[PDB]
């Protein structure tokens, strides 16, 4: 509609709005953003190079004073989309990333309500860093957290609130290898710095053990009750050595798979 | 009246006549001074077959800009701003023994902006760098890899370079669990390059990194002693038994294969030998 | 005279006040109708142990912009031009269950547009998306892999799709030798 | 050159040259484009996943009668170097592509000729899928 | 310096230098450009792919007569340091390269004297094919 563009020109026209700078009202105050971490798949893990995979939505939600208009002169259009690429946006990230990719992937539009409140839910691939516990692998729970900071505001101006005290499952896709216990998130701050702020969230996963219940533990148990039939082998027979020796054999080629499988880490065995 | 109101006033005046491929000193003979320090994240691999490392690292570096000072009292006391990095004139610290990865930061993350003139830009960075690899002490072995950083055009009477602090930051680092840092350390050197008749100095950081040999213990080492705990064992076998060249044959392929399995592990460099590979040459061999 | 100096100057005509970010419809509770269709080149892979799907499909969207009309009588009859998809306005049509590949259309192709106002769009897109996979019967298995699109930020209210054909057009499908496909049909919800 | 940069900003002057205009004038008139693949290099034969790998230059020739000058009033210049991302091109792409690239690797300069005449020979390396017979 | 700032201004004014033409002042005089290649490290030989890889500095030599100024008028300044991404550069690539990268890794600055001269020094990561002899 003309009306619409006419909003749309007079909101973004850069000689009135500079994205660059921080909609910070009142004086030195600070742009409060909530987040809120939703959890669409949960892609893969990764033990070998202990990476997650996820696919989230973030939705992150502020105000930009400047982005106001009265609706009665706007035919009493209430809220408007706007490309989140040509607005102030608070440059909040995934700090623990792995494969250094720190920004969402899409940059969808922002909803911009009159009285200046944004909302921009953009959607993401994320690939986070996680310590896989190996002890009880293949009966293993993991804890993979997903650290979220602004990289360019510290907490003097901007600050990080949860919207809700868990992640959301509402829209989840359930995997088939590894079961969702808690999704916790926690804002922490630094007592001895008063400029850190972060939002992270508790990933607590269970594996189910049935695939290599099935694939792994049940073929090392077949291998293993053979160890002691070599003694009541006859000596006659001339096949003890083969027997022992192919025992031998198969526990060391289950022990190097099992290698292969586990991350290369030195913590436990 | 507003914070962002001051704000955008004054960044309409700081970038009037701005140039950001000018090197920002009021007079030719000035030298901008760069506090370089590193601050690891973490470390992402060692590759020894390779002789890589690859790293997780913040490259926090500090300068002056003698154009880019303000007044707070004429701006309703804004002290600080956050500007993208690109507007800006950057020291241009590249890696010089990269391998395989950038030489130079490529996020250009913002840069904060004091207004004494202080440019603060803690960028983060992937490095693959080269280091030469010494496994003679595998899997209990300690090796020293090197990020060499310098200023690439600008000579030491131009950009000088200031340790911001010896030892590299470890406050935000994500423990590796197969990688221990013994000590991380930046040494500033200066030297002459062929190329060019000035002194370009440089900061090198050592990082000296054990590796944790549980792992390959468990994996390699046991295994093969539980082998060579069989070498001899066919001298007493008697020959009637029919088994002899069973159990020989067995040990010799199996010490092979291991072998093998450790050379896919280690670089194929002649200048040292792992002892775990002389160990298991001679085992073949008797 | 000559068709350039016409197209220059519709050209010139058409994006004089445009605006690419503003949803094109002449009365705010208009719904910009969007037919929407998928022809697959190639089914890439179908990686069983990460469940993966890989597609080559060109998206086929189309839709009226009431602001890029005009009378071909008075510009020598030219009934349509090729644009930029990048100066127009264009849905945000994503990929919901995408798996290590991108979210929304990248390659941006010209877009054809016709005097009436209708737009036609048909970009490439290599898709990479999550499908559960089930190998009770493997190697005699059959698999099932969807593929879920819709706009990210238009509720019905504003974008509502529209299911061109009922089944994905495979006139220049590359057989691949491994799989064959039994059906492939869009479900509108 | 002081008379190429004559040149070079006359033939791309924004008010006698729109580059989203086909050079077809006298109504919907076809534009030929004469191709040419030059193979450089057999990078690669993936059996595998049935991909061939090539580093190709995509020649190609046409006609574009806007882009064309009098030699004598430019030093007899016969010839003169266009980027090709500021002139229209025919947007010749590989269909039959695996990995999903289209287009061509680097976007080199046209060789425009007095007449007319382009001359372009991009670069591009390609991954296309064909059938691989294990007989 | 302000004077550093002015004859940088003055020198990539995109007005008076166009970066995409050649710098010679007649038309069939030609650039010399002058290469020397420094070695910094041998990375890899990977026989089974037949490529090298090496970390080679690849000095460029050239002159630009529309790089010139006169010292007296910049406070007796002798040389400067320009972006190469917005000077002419001849595009001197690794042409039997084995991963289709073309280019310098980084594009430093270009060392500029009031003269003309132009002193380029990028280092690179360079992957080259290789015909590898196993006998
Ligand atoms: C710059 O520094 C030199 C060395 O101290 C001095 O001779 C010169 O006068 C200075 N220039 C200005 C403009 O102050
Ligand atoms: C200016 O702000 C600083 C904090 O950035 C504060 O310490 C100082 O008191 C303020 N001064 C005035 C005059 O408001
Ligand atoms: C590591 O190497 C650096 C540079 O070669 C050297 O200065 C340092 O002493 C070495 N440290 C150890 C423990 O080898
Ligand atoms: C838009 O459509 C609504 C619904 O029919 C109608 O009430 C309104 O008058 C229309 N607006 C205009 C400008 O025609
Ligand atoms: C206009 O062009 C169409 C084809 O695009 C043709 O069918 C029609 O006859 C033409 N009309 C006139 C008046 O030239
Ligand atoms: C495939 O899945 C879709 C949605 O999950 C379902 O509607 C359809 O009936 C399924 N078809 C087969 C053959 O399993
Ligand atoms: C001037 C210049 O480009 O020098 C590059 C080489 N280096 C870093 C050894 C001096
Ligand atoms: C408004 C907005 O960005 O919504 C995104 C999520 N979706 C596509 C489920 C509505």
């Amino acid at each position: 509609t003309d009306t619409e563009e006419r909003l749309v020109e007079h909101l973004l026209d850069p000689s009135r709005y500079n994205k660059l700078i921080r909609p910070a009202t009142n004086g030195s105050e600070l742009v409060t953003v909530q987040l809120m971490v939703s959890l669409a798949q949960l892609i893969s893990v990764h033990e070998r190079e202990q990476i997650m995979t996820t696919n989230v939505w973030l939705t992150q939600e502020w105000e930009d004073y400047r982005l106001t208009w009265k609706p009665e002169e706007f035919d009493n259009m209430k809220k408007v989309r706007l490309p989140s690429k040509h607005i102030w946006l608070p440059d909040v990230v995934l700090y623990n990333n792995a494969d250094g990719m720190y920004e969402v992937s899409f940059y969808s539009n922002a909803v911009v309500s009159y009285d200046g409140s944004i909302f921009w839910l953009p959607p993401a691939i994320y690939k986070s860093a996680c310590k896989i516990e190996v002890k009880h692998f293949p009966f293993d729970q993991q804890n993979c957290t997903m650290k979220f900071r602004s990289w360019t505001y510290d907490r003097t101006e901007i600050d990080l609130v949860l919207k809700s005290e868990v992640a959301s499952l509402d829209d989840f896709t359930p995997s088939g290898e590894w079961d969702i216990v808690a999704l916790p998130g926690r804002r922490n701050e630094n007592p001895d710095d008063s400029t850190y702020v972060d939002i992270t969230y508790d990933f607590i996963i269970r594996r189910k053990p049935l695939f290599y219940t099935i694939n792994l533990i049940i073929p090392c148990v077949l291998i293993t009750s053979l160890a002691i039939l070599v003694f009541y082998l006859p000596s006659d027979c001339g096949e003890k050595m083969t027997l022992c020796i192919s025992v031998l054999l198969a526990l060391t080629v289950f022990l190097l798979l099992i290698s292969k499988i586990v991350p290369p880490t030195s913590l436990d065995v | 009246e507003t914070r962002a109101h001051a704000e955008e006033r004054l960044l309409k005046k700081l970038f009037s006549g701005y140039n950001k491929w000018s090197r920002p000193v009021a007079n030719i003979s000035d030298v901008v001074l760069v506090r370089f320090g590193l601050s690891i994240a973490q470390l992402i691999d060692v590759d020894e077959k390779n002789q890589m490392m690859t790293t997780n690292v913040w490259v926090k570096q500090e300068w002056h800009d003698y154009k880019l000072r303000w007044d707070p009292a004429d701006y309703e006391n804004v002290t600080s701003i956050r500007i993208p990095s690109e507007l800006i004139w950057r020291p241009d610290i590249v890696l010089y023994n990269n391998a395989d990865g950038d030489f130079a930061v490529t996020h250009l993350t913002k840069a904060h902006l004091f207004h004494d003139g202080r440019v603060q830009w803690t960028p983060p960075a992937i490095y693959k760098s080269s280091c030469s690899i010494d496994v003679t002490f595998f899997p209990f072995d300690q090796q020293n890899c090197t990020m060499k950083f310098g200023s690439w055009t600008y000579d030491k009477a131009k950009i000088d370079l200031v340790n911001m602090h010896s030892r590299v930051d470890q406050l935000d680092f994500w423990e590796s669990g197969e990688w221990v840092i013994v000590d991380a350390v930046g040494t500033y050197n200066t030297r002459k390059y062929e190329c060019c008749a000035e002194i370009y100095p440089d900061i090198t950081y050592a990082f000296v990194i054990r590796r944790l040999p549980l792992f390959y213990t468990i994996n390699l080492i046991i295994p093969c002693l539980l082998i060579s705990c069989l070498t001899v064992l066919v001298f007493y076998l008697p020959s009637e038994c029919g088994e002899k060249i069973t159990l020989c044959i067995s040990v010799l392929l199996s010490l092979t294969v291991f072998l093998l399995l450790i050379t896919e592990i280690i670089p194929s460099t002649s200048l040292v030998i792992p002892l775990i590979g002389e160990y298991l040459l001679f085992t073949m061999i008797f």
